[PDB]
């Protein structure tokens, strides 16, 4: 079970190295970007795994508003409606221990 | 990725590339 995320971060390396700006906005770069973050922002809202919440939220928690946060914001409301209160819970601890710039990661 | 950016830049250009 620890593979998808071994993967995940094997995948996701070769995509997004300092910020999402870097490729400029509207080329084919950006706007697979924006493609590709879409794609794990639904498929996990569905899901509602904890591990690939952080690694978006890291991901995202690296430049202000490079990723397209409000989706990030609208992902927590219709998450934090939706599954059992022992597995919103789980997340939030995963979340919290994440914690240990470094600030922005529970900030955003 | 931009590994790959610089790495053909400093080539495709032929200069030191500060």
């Amino acid at each position: 079970l620890e593979e998808l995320r071994r993967v995940l971060e094997q995948l996701i390396v070769a995509h997004f190295p300092m910020q999402s700006r870097e490729f400029p906005p509207g080329t084919p770069r950006f706007n697979n970007y924006v493609d590709c973050m879409k794609k794990f922002l639904d498929a996990l809202e569905l899901s509602q795994s904890p591990m690939l919440l952080e690694l978006m939220t890291e991901v995202l928690c690296r430049e202000q508003q490079h990723v397209m946060e409000e989706l990030f914001q609208s992902s927590f409301r219709r998450i934090a409606r939706r599954g059992s209160c022992v597995t919103q819970v789980g997340l939030l601890e995963s979340v919290y221990e994440m914690f240990r710039t470094r600030q922005s990661f529970v900030d955003r | 990725n931009p590994a790959e950016n610089f790495r053909v830049l400093v080539k495709q250009k032929k200069a030191s590339f500060e």
